């Protein structure tokens, strides 16, 4: 019984914990429009709001 | 006031700030509903005109009378 308890934790530890991340198969090229958004300033904007 | 960001010096003067919710209190071409949407209860109307509208416009007579303005 105690060997079972020990091996479940071992299987879990060796499989590892990971963080799921979304994908898209119809995108096999994304640095046809990713490169334009990247590396210069065209710009991501500090959001503000008109007060007067 | 205005202050130049790069090196802090008064650039200019500017009018005083107001908070955004307070800037929409104003009219923007508000529609009128005038006394043509009101039938019955004339007495109420008369009291309203005397209290509010006429001490604004007839504000000199009020000083003549020797009394202080209404706050509401």
């Amino acid at each position: 019984e105690n060997d079972l308890k020990d091996i479940e934790a071992r299987i879990k530890e060796k499989a590892g914990v990971k963080e799921s991340d979304t994908g898209l198969a119809p995108s096999h090229l994304w640095d046809i429009m990713g490169d334009r958004q990247r590396l210069g300033e065209e710009h991501p904007l500090q959001v503000a709001r008109c007060t007067k | 006031v205005g202050v130049n960001k790069d090196s802090y010096l008064i650039l200019d003067t500017l009018p005083s700030e107001f908070d955004s919710r307070v800037k929409a209190m104003e009219v923007d071409e508000k529609p009128t509903e005038t006394y043509s949407d009101v039938g019955g209860l004339d007495k109420q109307i008369e009291e309203l005109v005397e209290a509010i509208v006429l001490p604004m416009k007839r504000a000199d007579k009020f000083k003549d009378m020797g009394i202080r303005a209404p706050k509401g």
